[PDB]
């Protein structure tokens, strides 16, 4: 339609470039293992990072605007949502909390996912209550909202009624340096510039908007499904029951493999021709492929105290 | 042989300490323009227009001259040994360090002498400087600051309770691969050059066979600051010429003993060795006017006699008489 | 032998660079006519009419004499070769390939020589110029082409941070299978005809011996350039006449004789073994018009004389007692 070439038209962009250095010391960076043996603790891996992120920006040169240039540690709690950080059309780098696994042991700390929320409890620190914002998922391009004061609000309202808003865009890193703590990862983002969007119109880049992740699998109530790739070319799969510890990482091929099987002692007999003999492992295939709801009860926990 | 070895959570903050007080009180810088660059002392202009600029500003500033020494005269070099061994009573110690320059850490490069610059260059020059910085990692002011760096952290490491500006205020002079050091921290050097991932050679201090310092021999620092080419180094290779193949032998050779004389007129063992090429091949050596538009030429206290004499047989494990048949020997060849 | 050895990725932005500044400002080019062709100066005739064209127009510019030394006078060889090692000190290295034509792979004629030859004539030349070169792939040009290419890549390899035109602006004399190049990069060629899929023999320059190039050997570059043909492969093979034989011995040794002559009047052990060949071989010879009018006629400083005499004792490691009765056995048979 001759909406296209009327958004084409209609550009309105002014890239801004404020000597904004490329963070390459952070980018391509290998990854490494904090803890000397055993396993690291959520402070440990926090205080490597707040020194990796801290030589990087003295390197670069720059400044930071620490939160407790932007700069982030596990503050996914303390920051409702990406968005507001990202107005500001600025570098901003974040260690946040996008797991490989359903539930299990981060860190030190476990957790689980009840709902579409991450039920994380750190060893030591308030327990967070916080969903996941969608960060490592395919494309560099985001799109978000700017800054803007009341009085531009003002401005902009006869200018927004038709539906017309101002929109900036990013580019897209993160690392994954820690091989002990997998769930954890090191976000890094560069804006672009700023245009001026149709509401009512689509974008060739498929430039998408941070959102909530949706864990929960509308085919299998009770239940949360995640699947990632591997260092081989290998896509698994991460399922458990909702707010729940168990978990099990499966190719996603032989789960497809199974999913269409009929009887419960076909799927078995399949189980046991492939080599996997732990009944951890196949019980909960089972118990995946049957979809078996079981209302699990809420218990006080007894954590342990931190050891500085 | 690039190293990767990053140093420990702890190191950080004593490096960092020790960066800012290498800054000083000198926060803003300038650069230096071409023809001042040029006319100061391709690829080395464009890294030395600025890095001469950063030495002469806070390397030679009033705060800085404690370890700095790389970068002043020979007389004010042996001034300042001597000052040097005179406040610690002869007792130092000597650092030796093998291929500096090709095993100083990316993290060390990115933490010292990149932070250096910064915060020493103006913000508008950021840009320029951290490219060149890049382009380095992928000369002489390097050296100085991984020495600074090391001497601080072992101060750092001696005594933890001090405040890092009193800690530092103590540093002795440095000078590339070559610095001194209290004799106290000689154990504890090697942990710090292990923590850091740098590998570090010390000798303790011997009146009877002298101290090394610079290729530099000091026959009786105590009271006497008479000093004398390096003979260990130089005895064993002085008799084998490493000049470029189209140089005829005798020029180079004369120009050999024309630096030796300028610097070691009157040491023992080499004096006669330098007569005797003087004897030999001078006059069949050519004009010297020739050797002087050439390019090649430039490729090279009588009161302690007896001391110096005594020292440098000490230096070379030569007994008396075969000091004296030796020399008799070179004189009557 | 063919070979099929495409280079890396990043060796080919090098080889692009270096093709650019190949092409210089000479952007346009005409063919020249058949006739011309002929007097300039079949098979040859249909690619020598564009290749000598493209050669005389771009690689003799301005800016592409430092590097193509093929194509000029033996004197004016001899002026470049002294000049180039008073530049370089007598620090040099000399390059030798085996069999370039039959080893450089098609990714190099395809990307060196197509290229260039494009770039150098005029669009409306373009299909006759490709079919001429898919003919070749299926003379002296290429042998300089690669020859430049692989200076070029040698260059970019020691320097990546300058810029290409400054860094081909260094490149050396350099003609078909022989060149010249700095000594500093005397262990990365091998890497870089690695890298190519070239095998190249590099040999330190050394007075003591003298220096091969083109055959050809200098005594004294430093000073003198008088130079003489190469003792170590001809001194071996001198004695043996590889001439067809329909020729008679006399006919061919004289016209060896005489080009010996035209070459090394003043060369120790070729100068008596030459006279000796004219006074067996030249009163039983032919005449000397009738092997003017014969197919195969074709076929085949004084101040110095002492170090001449020197150089070529190195040359072939004979000792002067040895070598003054080889002369006098030569001279008295």
């Amino acid at each position: 339609t001759r909406a296209l070439q009327r958004a084409v038209i209609d550009k309105t962009k002014t890239p801004i470039e404020t000597r904004f250095y490329p963070l390459d010391s952070l980018r391509t960076v290998t990854p490494k293992r904090v803890a000397d043996n055993g396993h690291a603790v959520s402070g440990a891996v926090r205080d490597a990072a707040r020194r990796l992120i801290d030589e990087s920006i003295t390197a670069v040169g720059g400044s930071k605007f620490e939160v407790n240039f932007i700069v982030g540690v596990d503050v996914d709690y303390y920051v409702t949502e990406p968005d507001v950080l990202l107005e500001h059309m600025r570098p901003v780098v974040l260690h946040t909390f996008n797991p490989k696994k359903v539930s299990g042991f981060d860190a030190d700390s476990p957790f689980t996912i009840k709902n579409n929320l991450v039920e994380y409890k750190v060893s030591g620190g308030a327990a967070w209550v916080h969903p996941v914002w969608d960060w490592c998922e395919a494309g560099e391009f985001i799109a978000s909202r700017v800054r803007t004061s009341w009085k531009e609000w003002f401005l902009q309202l006869p200018l927004r009624m038709i539906g017309l808003e101002k929109v900036g865009y990013h580019k897209i890193h993160h690392c994954r340096p820690w091989t002990d703590c997998p769930d954890r990862a090191l976000v890094y983002t560069i804006p672009q510039y700023v245009i001026w969007r149709f509401n009512w119109i689509d974008t060739e880049l498929h430039v998408r908007k941070l959102k909530r992740i949706e864990y929960q699998d509308e085919t299998k109530p009770g239940w949360n499904r995640l699947e990632y790739v591997t260092d081989k070319n290998e896509l698994l799969v991460s399922i458990g029951r909702e707010g729940e510890h168990a978990q099990i990482t499966i190719e996603k091929e032989k789960l497809d493999m199974l999913s269409g099987l009929s009887a419960t002692q076909s799927v078995n007999a399949r189980l046991i021709g492939m080599g996997h003999k732990d009944p951890q492992y196949t019980s909960m295939i089972v118990q995946y492929y049957t979809g078996k709801k079981v209302v699990s009860p809420i218990s006080p926990t007894v954590y342990k105290p931190t050891m500085p | 042989v690039a190293n990767d070895k990053k140093p420990s959570d702890r190191i950080a903050k004593i490096a960092e300490t020790f960066v800012k007080l290498m800054n000083g009180p000198f926060k803003d810088l300038d650069p230096l323009s071409i023809e001042e660059t040029i006319e100061r002392l391709l690829f080395i202009l464009k890294v030395s227009r600025y890095t001469l600029a950063y030495s002469d500003i806070v390397l030679h500033a009033e705060h800085n001259e404690h370890w700095y020494y790389p970068g002043r005269n020979p007389t004010e070099i042996a001034d300042g040994v001597c000052e040097f061994v005179s406040d610690c009573d002869a007792e130092v110690i000597e650092t030796d360090f093998s291929n500096l320059d090709g095993r100083v850490s990316s993290w060390m490069q990115r933490n010292i002498a990149q932070k250096a610059m910064v915060q020493a260059f103006r913000p508008e020059y950021r840009d320029e400087i951290i490219s060149f910085m890049d382009t380095i990692i992928n000369t002489t002011p390097h050296n100085t600051q991984y020495n600074g760096c090391v001497e601080f952290t072992a101060l750092t490491f001696e005594h933890p309770d001090a405040e890092p500006e009193d800690l530092f205020r103590l540093i002795g002079p440095k000078c590339g691969d070559d610095g001194l050091s209290r004799a106290i921290i000689q154990k504890s050097i090697n942990r710090a050059a292990k923590c850091f991932g740098l590998e570090l050679k010390v000798e303790r201090y011997n009146p009877e066979i002298g101290l090394c310092f610079l290729s530099r021999v000091f026959v009786d620092p105590l009271a006497t600051t008479t000093t004398i080419q390096d003979p260990l180094r130089t005895l064993r290779k002085l008799h084998l010429t490493t000049r470029d193949p189209t140089i005829p032998l005798a020029d180079a050779a004369c120009d050999r003993v024309e630096g030796y004389l300028c610097t070691d007129a009157l040491t023992p063992l080499i004096s006669d060795y330098c007569k005797m090429v003087l004897r030999l091949y001078g006059p069949t050596a050519s004009t010297e006017q020739v050797r002087n538009q050439r390019r090649s030429r430039n490729k090279e206290h009588p009161q302690d006699a007896h001391l110096m004499k005594q020292v440098l047989i000490k230096r070379t494990a030569i007994d008396e008489d075969q000091v004296d048949a030796l020399i008799g020997r070179f004189a009557a060849m």
